[PDB]
RNA sequence: CAUGGGAUAACAAAGGAGCUUUUUAAAGGUUGGAGAUUAUGGAGCUGUGCGACAAAUGCUUUCCCAUCUCGGUGUGGGGUUUA
RNA sequence: UGCUGUUGCUGUUAAAGGGUUCGUAGUUGAACUGUGGGCU
């Protein structure tokens, strides 16, 4: 989004504190927690929204310091886990909408270029999860 | 003897002066205090050392656990702590669990498998906040003198100045006997802006 | 032949944690008895 | 980005004395670092130094006196053996009489010249007078 | 779309049918719970699966889409008309 | 080619839920030497019980099924557990 | 003859940055498992 294809430089982003101890205002016990985060995925969110939700109605600023792993951990543990990774996903769901326009309206070329950036961006991340076997051997994305 | 339950098995045979005094006092709580009394039937210690911290008067008690009680312990350090301090006028108590260090290998291979948890770096970070539990860590630094020392030193929260502030002088002794290595202290008002704080 | 010797070592494994993990059950109710007859 | 962490720290401590600064901040740290500037605080080039945590590569502050000339790394880590030392002490060094090259050998990371009387070799880090 | 991501939920927790004669078995006894019909269909088809729907009292939803993007949009790489779901998991609708 | 050293590096692997030990007891399945026959036992194979000790994560668990003021501490006051 | 430049050249105007991006071999690639202690 910043770096890679393109000259943006920002550096919007969060910072995790020091002191990683969860306030004594908490009274959730871990395995309740465990099971909000089960609870959230069979309802259809993805790791990301599911974080979020805990942050903003629960009091719940990172998983981890409470429970001791992290969220896409606690998902694989219970069989939870998407097909492909959460990233991969998104992008291949831009790249879909971009072509479904594209066919229509065939001489938006500042849309084709930006089509390609995008589907080079989807074969980076596709070698990458390949070689850490999260992605089976022959996977191919296709326009 | 009921109370000999509140020991190791290994120890129930010929227990020390000061093994079965602590044993007697854990398992006459395990039956009188409030929120002991849940936690308590399940716990038992593996041995009790006893500390003389030099230039001072109070003696120091130490105690080991093994591991697996670590949450069990955490969640009832502080009546636990006080509670014993009565019984034993004069001494201050530190409950620390006992913990394995896997020398660091000198092979490649053999350093990609090491269990990090047992790292001597992790294990003796978690032995100074067993010392320490009701107050945390807020910042860490190194002090590099010109004669080649390296001296480490901790900073605490300046909320909590005026519990912990006596026990400072027991717990980097009682550091230096179990890890022989060297800490020192400070106080933090406002941590997150690193402002210390003088008296 | 391959995938037959890796079920039979998955089975044996499942039955050997299922057996320790009787046998420690078992165990400590005797403990649990001898606290009851104190 | 950001290749070589030492060279990136020396550049910063060389640029701090020539304006005359009396302290400068360095990060990312190492341990590499580390080693680098307890050589030159050791035959007193610079002062007192000291290391802040912060969960992830941490932070040096160095105090400077006014002795250190220049401080610079050398790229790529070249090899060299027993018999190299006067090569490159007669290409780096402003004289015979003052200036160590580091190096980095089987046996730690030290100066030339206590390299050369425990009879090791190594590869070259960097220079400092 | 809305309907896409319940359509996915229901595709992996619940159970459905796919096509016309299918699904009008469904509605012939009680199991079905919504009907989906694409754009693309012959008006005297769709006339009578709605029918069928009224006189059962089951909701019916219009797909925005034709036969193509309806079997796309349940990860098939078929075509299908009609589709039915008798049981839906973890899903609103 | 042999061998000593392990700081800086390279190759390969992995992608982290494909992830107890010990002690007793029971049940079955070398005969003089050379050539045949048989039996008694070791050792290991399973499944029963037994004694002793650990465990890096609490089975006096979890889960839903239900049915109904005192003491110790630091300087007369402060802070801790408890009442 | 530092006018072939690894040591060690030049590229705003003297000769010389490709019109702009994507991209495979190739070259290059962040931190971390480590302060031994006691005696005269
Ligand atoms: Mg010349
Ligand atoms: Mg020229
Ligand atoms: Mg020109
Ligand atoms: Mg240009
Ligand atoms: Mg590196």
């Amino acid at each position: 989004m910043v770096r890679m294809h393109g000259n943006g430089r920002g550096k919007a982003s969060s910072a995790l504190p020091y002191r990683r101890t969860p306030p004594a205002w908490l009274k959730i016990a871990s395995r309740n927690v465990v099971k909000m985060v089960c609870k959230s995925s069979r309802k259809g969110m993805m790791p990301s929204q599911i974080g979020m939700e805990l942050r903003d109605s629960m009091g719940i600023a990172q998983v981890k310091n409470v429970t001791g792993r992290k969220i896409l951990r606690i998902l694989k543990h219970n069989g939870l886990a998407p097909e492909i990774p959460e990233d991969l996903y998104f992008l291949v769901k831009r790249a879909t909408q971009m072509r479904k326009h594209l066919e229509r309206h065939t001489t938006d070329r500042d849309t084709k270029y930006r089509l390609i950036l995008v589907e080079s961006r989807i074969h980076r991340l596709a070698r990458y999860y390949k070689r850490v076997k999260q992605l089976p051997p022959t996977w191919k994305y296709e326009s | 003897q009921p109370h000999l339950r509140k020991l190791r098995k290994l120890k129930r045979g010929k227990p020390s002066d000061l093994e079965e005094s602590v044993a007697k006092a854990l398992f006459e709580l395990e039956a009188s205090h409030k929120t002991l009394r849940q936690e308590l039937p399940r716990f038992h210690v593996n041995t009790v050392r006893e500390v003389k911290v030099p230039r001072s008067k109070k003696t120091v008690l130490v105690v080991f656990y093994p591991l697996r009680f670590l949450m069990l312990v955490r969640k009832v350090q502080r009546a636990l702590t006080s509670e014993l301090e009565k019984r034993h006028p004069g001494c201050l108590v530190m409950l620390v669990a006992q913990r394995q260090i896997t020398k660091r290998p000198t092979d490649v291979y053999k350093l990609q498998k090491v269990q990090r948890s047992k790292t001597s770096t992790a294990v003796f970070e978690n032995i100074l906040n067993d010392m320490i539990y009701p107050s945390d860590v807020v910042g860490r630094r190194w002090r590099c003198r010109t004669d080649g020392s390296k001296l480490m030193k901790v900073f605490l929260d300046a909320r909590d100045r005026k519990r912990i502030e006596s026990r400072l002088r027991a717990v980097a002794y009682v550091y230096k006997q179990l890890t022989h290595r060297r800490v020192s202290f400070g106080f933090m008002w406002n941590p997150k802006l690193q402002q210390v704080s003088t008296r | 032949q391959l995938a037959e010797q890796l079920a039979a070592k998955h089975l044996r494994d499942e039955q050997n944690r299922n057996k320790a993990r009787k046998q420690e059950l078992k165990k400590r109710e005797k403990e649990r008895e001898r606290a009851r007859r104190d | 980005t950001m290749m070589s962490v030492l060279a990136n720290a020396l550049r910063t401590i060389a640029s701090a004395e020539r304006r005359g600064k009396r302290q400068v901040l360095i990060r990312p740290s190492s341990k590499v670092v580390v080693k680098f500037l307890q050589v030159m605080q050791k035959h007193g080039y610079i002062g007192e130094f000291e290391i802040i945590d912060d969960h992830r590569a941490g932070k040096i502050v160095v105090n400077l006196n006014g002795r250190l000339n220049k401080c610079g790394a050398i790229c790529p880590r070249f090899d060299c053996a027993t018999t190299d030392y006067e090569k490159w002490m007669k290409n780096i060094l402003p004289s015979r009489q003052f200036g160590f090259v580091v190096l980095t050998t089987s046996l730690g990371i030290m100066d030339h010249e206590e390299a050369r009387s425990r009879n090791t070799g190594g590869k070259v880090l960097g220079f400092f007078y | 779309d809305t309907i896409n991501a319940k359509l996915q939920l229901v595709m992996k927790s619940g159970k459905y049918v796919l096509g016309t004669q299918q699904a009008l078995t469904t509605l012939r006894q009680g199991r079905s719970k919504l009907v989906v019909i694409a754009n693309n269909c012959p008006p005297i088809r769709r006339a009578e699966v709605e029918y069928y729907c009224t006189l059962s009292k089951t909701p019916i939803h219009h797909y925005s889409g034709n036969n193509l993007d309806l079997g796309t949009a349940c990860g098939k790489h078929f075509r299908t008309c009609v589709l039915s779901v008798t049981n839906v998991g973890d899903s609103d609708i």
